[PDB]
């Protein structure tokens, strides 16, 4: 298991239905399209969907770090016994989970908002509005991945001088990569537990949705939005509405996902990376 | 026998307090509210007249053998000794010849027992008006017997229109919340002091509903041998109750996740549609359980507390409610609301607080609630979310939505609906449920807010002031719906002097679930301490700040009111004007047992309103970070408390404005100079302060001489509260 | 198959880009300048920059008659025209603060202007916040390769771009004074993928 720490050198643009409103990280979900993009872009498309259905790549949602601390979203525990708390770090999760237990704040960076026009000649100016947000200095995202694979490398590096999130083209969103191997975050997964916290934006098949929901306490979070291509349909197109699984979520029985396909009716497919990632604790 | 019978003599015993208060006459008072509904309200239904007269137990057994069995006085008795929170069976009846009972005992307040441990205890009363606003006063108020004879009179006029049926028990509900609001339950010692007649009345009215169908449920018949033969222990041991909870999800998310241009004038159709959404829900699952509006305890925001009976019909019937209106929230609003209905079983041991266990109840709601709202939806209904997702080029402008868009303008139906409910809103509308309106809701049935002579019109009506208790038949549901002009373009216009800029206010109280569930103490719980509790914060909130907001003329709209939030925005120097006073009379109501944190933010009109709402929000959790007296001034840097934003900001702008008027055009500009300087050795470096050192002796003359008063002892070492007060001055003074 | 353009824009008179309505400080009667939100240094944003630079080429070309080589050069999302941009324009942050810091002056000025009435002879001053000349702003924006037959004429018109820039402002009050730029070491280096005549594009952009 590797690591993707992602070094962020501009504001970026992660929306949830919005321009104008922002969130400090983003998903599986729009980290395996724009890694499609990228692979449209050089003509590998086939072979990386060939990896990614097949699970040789398998990589979680992003999530925030602060100095050599590694954080994950507030486990959904359903124990009897910190409510503006969002993110505990990884390697505290037992500790967490024992007692009550804050250590150090917890600050990434901070929310903003752009103020850009649409200036026209002999027109009124059209003012908009896109909410963004600055890491800290020594801060950023992290992905984790599992046997890595080369064609990943690629498309990440090219994934770098493109741009992640929103308004990528206009000011935003540009960073480094770097892959730097741990040691204690794969002894914390290589570890088995009763519990399994998932960690990625999943949504498991229909013949496996049962099995899922048994001691579960999970979050349903909605994940569309518009087609990004050029070929798809001649016109702007709004893809089918997912509903996976939010990534702080924790069940009792795994599964493995899928890579639904939620746009059928355009000239090429439409991807959404619902696959399972997990973290068992005990 | 019936039901019917039995809830209207539990709301309606205990009369005879206030039958016993006005006259001179030196009866029980059992005796005395008897012969009030036998003589006045003229038809005898023995049934009330027994449940009325017969509710001691000197009464009971003086005539138990020549009375029937299943006499519905015996759950009258045992409800009201479980209401009471203690037992009452030694006790002597008031008004009896044993006793000297001081009829103009005043009603105390229940703030002078919450928070015994740190704050203290307090005796604290309401004195008599004869709405409106009513504190609790530290002096020793005392009642008349006018006052009472008073009341006798329009409980005259008001029970004389009436007749005991199911369609009148909102109506006698609303004659004891009316009438009976602010006198006492006892005349005596701090037993039930702090309890109001209503909030007595209501809860063993509730309770002997629930141990109505309880016993119909278990066919027991004779309840004098299960309530007397012993002194009710195996009754109190048995789990006769469930207190249910209805939880919102998702209600700030509806309210301010809203995308539009014009989405300012969604926000009160938005929070409205909610809470009548909650309490249109309650409402109609006591229809299903043939139960009278007195089952709920407290209808709030977002949630809603009721108690009902354990019975399997019960249980049944809240199945089939609890998956039908999971069908209706995931057919119209697909994971953005959802209502939790969770319940557990409590006895009236439990209940009375006698074996501890009353703060377990509301544990184990909580704690099923959280448990529900963990596992919110099953596998059929996710596959069903999965399967209705299509592909179309077409969204809604505000809710951003796909589906439900009306064919000639791409918006979501009930996102225009919120539109037209918007443009239908005023300041008298009364709102009416039937099965054709404007405003989509459950079971089948759509709301207008139409007003007022279109209510001639099966329905349920829902007012926010009632007109006539009696004739005119409607609920009163109240809510904090000032609004100033509804409009906030022309209401920024108004105003002339200051920046032209939004203000925000976001504010909550400090603590409401440790206070409310361990702020009273131990050996005083009740459930009706619990609903006097809720539902004086509640009064307060709605209906005391639609007063102090209508009493001065703010340019103030109320978007969301309560305890747990609250969500104001108009004219930033209303909003700061109004923040002091509302902390001032917050203190005034809860005798200081109860702290409120702010945050203030100042914006454009144009300013996206759901990261207004979000920021607003993000300066009040950096207020409660500091859960004390705190406001954040515009920002999450300018943190102060309530008394030095009162005492020091006001004595300091009112002095600034004082002494600065006198005018001058480029001392304006030795003021930025000023602040911006006094900003530059907030940088913090010493060099600065130097360079201040030497620019006080070029600043002396400027303003003259009202210099070295008491602006040279505030800016001694670069206060930050004469920052403030300088900024909001220069803010105050614009353009 | 990636292509990075590097340079910087030097301010030969001052610039007023933008406004932050953050209540950072919005007390002083003065219109600000966009900052960085998390060391408030000033900043050029690539919405400006590829705006300004989209305005002048689409208003130096499309004359007497836009055309395909500014829609493949800027994207459009039209009816039927759906493009993806080639260029990947970043927002710029101020790069010789410590040079600025040499001369003891700060990274941010103010401009004092009045507007005398005609009829009443009287003058209403405003104040504008500018970030100084003399400031330096390096800049990334990233070129993809799409199609090899069509990057000399892109690079052909990104230079033509920036030097109908030259003679223009950047944003602001730029009839007035203020906005004019110089780009200066304008070079090309490709990221991914080699590409076999990269000194061409070097020589056309850096000439």
């Amino acid at each position: 298991m590797k690591i993707i720490k992602l070094y962020f050198e501009s504001p970026v643009h992660f929306g949830e239905k919005r321009l104008s409103e922002s969130k400090i990280t983003f998903s599986a979900d729009t980290l395996f399209s724009a890694l499609m993009i990228e692979a449209v872009g050089l003509g590998k498309e086939d072979e990386f969907y060939q990896l990614a259905s097949n699970n040789l790549v398998k990589f979680s949602d992003a999530f925030p770090f602060i100095d050599q601390y590694y954080y994950i979203p507030k486990p959904m525990f359903n124990l009897k016994l910190f409510k503006k708390l969002l993110y505990v770090p990884i390697d505290s999760l037992e500790d967490y989970l024992s007692g009550g237990l804050e250590r150090e704040s917890f600050n990434l960076g901070k929310l903003a908002l752009s103020e850009k026009v649409q200036q026209h000649d002999f027109k009124d100016s059209e003012p908009y509005n896109v909410g963004t947000f600055t890491f800290k200095e020594n801060t950023g995202l992290y992905v984790l991945i599992e046997q890595t694979h080369p064609l990943l490398e690629e498309l990440l590096e090219n994934l770098q001088y493109s741009g992640i999130g929103g308004k990528r083209n206009s000011g935003y969103g540009k960073f480094k990569f770097e892959i730097l191997e741990d040691s204690d975050i794969e002894d914390l997964f290589s570890a088995k537990g009763n519990r399994k916290i998932l960690l990625s934006g999943a949504l498991p098949k229909d013949a496996e949705l049962e099995q899922a929901l048994k001691n579960a306490s999970y979050l349903l979070e909605r994940r569309g939005g518009f087609v990004q291509s050029d070929t798809y349909a001649t016109n702007l197109v709004k893809k089918q509405d997912l509903y996976v699984f939010k990534s702080g979520s924790t069940f009792e029985n795994s599964f493995d996902g899928d890579i639904y396909q939620v746009g059928k009716k355009g000239n090429h497919p439409v991807y959404k990376y619902a696959k399972s990632f997990f973290l068992e604790v005990s | 026998m019936d039901k019917i019978n039995l809830v209207c003599g539990s709301l309606l015993h205990n009369i005879g307090k206030i039958i016993y208060r006005g006259t001179s006459e030196r009866a029980k008072h059992s005796k005395l509210g008897g012969d009030f509904i036998k003589s006045f309200e003229q038809f005898r239904n023995t049934e009330l007249t027994d449940c009325i007269r017969y509710h001691h137990a000197q009464e009971i057994t003086s005539v138990k053998s020549n009375k029937e069995k299943n006499s519905l006085f015996y759950i009258t008795y045992i409800a009201d000794n479980i209401s009471s929170g203690m037992d009452r069976r030694k006790d002597l009846e008031e008004g009896a010849e044993g006793f000297n009972w001081d009829k103009k005992v005043a009603l105390g307040s229940v703030f002078n027992v919450l928070n015994e441990k740190e704050k203290g205890r307090q005796n604290y009363s309401y004195p008599f008006v004869a709405e409106p606003l009513n504190f609790p006063t530290a002096t020793q108020n005392q009642y008349t017997t006018s006052y009472y004879d008073g009341l006798i009179t329009d409980m005259k006029t008001i029970l004389q229109r009436l007749k005991p049926d199911k369609e009148h028990i909102n109506s006698l509900l609303q004659m004891m919340e009316s009438l009976w609001s602010y006198v006492p339950s006892s005349t005596d010692k701090n037993q039930l002091v702090d309890i109001s007649l209503y909030d007595h009345s209501r809860t063993t009215a509730a309770i002997a509903s629930a141990i109505y169908d309880y016993f119909q449920a278990e066919n027991i018949t004779d309840y004098q041998k299960e309530l007397f033969d012993y002194n009710a222990t195996e009754f109190y041991d048995k789990n006769a109750f469930l207190m249910m909870n209805f939880d919102m999800s998702g209600v700030q998310n509806f309210i301010y996740n809203i995308s539009g241009s014009k989405a300012l004038k969604s926000l009160r159709a938005r929070s409205f549609y909610l809470d009548m959404l909650l309490e249109y829900i309650s409402d109609n699952l006591l229809e299903k359980l043939e139960l009278s509006r007195a089952n709920i305890l407290y209808v709030g925001g977002g949630h809603a507390y009721l108690l009902l009976a354990n019975t399997n019909k019960t249980k049944a019937i809240l199945s089939d409610f609890e998956h039908d209106l999971k069908t209706w929230f995931l057919d119209k609003f697909k994971i953005d609301l959802y209502v939790a209905m969770a319940y557990t079983e409590v006895s009236a041991n439990d209940l009375m607080n006698h074996n501890g266990h009353y703060r377990d109840i509301y544990r184990r709601l909580s704690q099923k609630t959280s448990a529900k709202k963990a596992n919110r939806y099953t596998a059929e209904e996710i596959l069903n979310l999965n399967h209705q997702g299509t592909e179309n080029a077409r969204e809604c402008r505000e809710c951003k939505r796909s589906d439900l868009l009306i064919e000639e303008d791409d918006i979501c139906e009930i996102c225009d609906s919120l539109q037209k409910v918007s443009r239908d809103l005023t300041r008298e509308n009364i709102f009416v449920i039937a099965n054709e309106g404007v405003l989509d809701m459950p079971f089948g049935k759509k709301m207008s807010a139409l007003s007022y002579s279109q209510a001639d019109k099966e329905v349920q009506i829902y007012a926010k002031n009632i007109s006539e208790i009696g004739q005119n038949l409607m609920t009163r549901i109240d809510m904090g719906d000032y609004t100033y002009r509804s409009d906030f373009h022309e209401m920024l216009e108004e105003v002339e002097v200051g920046i032209n800029r939004l203000g925000v206010l976001r504010a909550d109280v400090d603590n409401l679930g440790q206070a409310f569930i361990n702020g009273i103490p131990d050996d005083y719980l009740s459930i009706s301490r619990t609903a006097t509790f809720s539902r004086a914060m509640s009064r307060f909130f709605k209906n005391y700040l639609n007063q102090l907001l209508a009493e001065k003329s703010y340019k103030i709209n109320v978007i969301y009111a309560g305890g747990d939030d609250l969500f104001m925005i108009g004219a930033w120097q209303d909003i700061l004007d109004f923040s002091i006073v509302l902390k001032q009379k917050f203190a005034d109501f809860t005798q200081n047992k109860l702290s409120i944190s702010a945050g203030i933010g100042m914006f454009r009109e144009k300013y996206p309103v759901a990261r207004m709402a979000s920021l607003t929000g993000d300066l009040e959790d950096a207020a409660k970070d500091y859960t004390k007296n705190a406001v954040t001034l515009f920002d999450a840097t300018n943190v102060f408390s309530w008394d030095t934003l009162e005492n020091d900001i006001f004595v300091k702008l009112d002095a600034i404005t004082k002494n600065f008027e006198k005018l001058d055009e480029t001392g304006k500009a030795f003021i930025y100079r000023l602040i911006d300087l006094l900003r530059g050795v907030n940088e913090n470096q010493q060099i600065n302060i130097a360079r201040l050192a030497y620019t006080l002796s070029r600043m002396e003359e400027k303003i003259g001489k009202t210099f070295a008063q008491e602006l040279y002892n505030w800016a001694n070492a670069d206060r930050k509260t004469l920052i403030m007060a300088l900024e909001i001055y220069i803010l105050k003074t614009r353009e | 198959m990636k292509l990075v353009i590097e340079g910087t824009i030097v301010l030969k008179t001052g610039m007023h880009i933008g406004g932050s309505s953050d209540f950072s400080a919005i007390g002083a009667v003065a219109s600000p300048v966009v900052r960085d939100t998390l060391t408030r240094l000033p900043l050029i944003p690539g919405s400006s920059l590829k705006g300004k630079m989209r305005y002048l080429l689409a208003k130096e070309l499309n004359n007497g008659i836009d055309q395909d080589e500014i829609l493949r050069l800027f994207g459009s999302s039209e009816k039927d025209k759906i493009r993806r941009a080639r260029l990947k324009f970043n927002d710029i942050k101020l790069s010789n603060l410590a040079e600025l810091e040499t001369f003891n002056v700060s990274s941010t000025e103010v401009k004092f202007e009045n507007t005398i009435n005609r009829k009443t002879a009287v003058a209403n001053p405003r104040q504008i916040e500018r970030v100084i000349a003399g400031s330096k702003f390096d800049f990334e924006i990233f070129y993809n390769l799409d199609d090899i037959k069509e990057v000399e004429k892109d690079f052909e018109n990104i230079k033509q771009g920036f030097d109908l820039l030259e003679f223009d402002y950047l944003g602001g009050h730029g009839t007035r004074g203020s906005g004019r730029i110089a780009f200066e070491n304008l070079s090309v280096i490709t990221a991914v993928g080699n590409f076999e005549k990269i000194n061409t594009l070097n020589e056309i952009l850096g000439a």
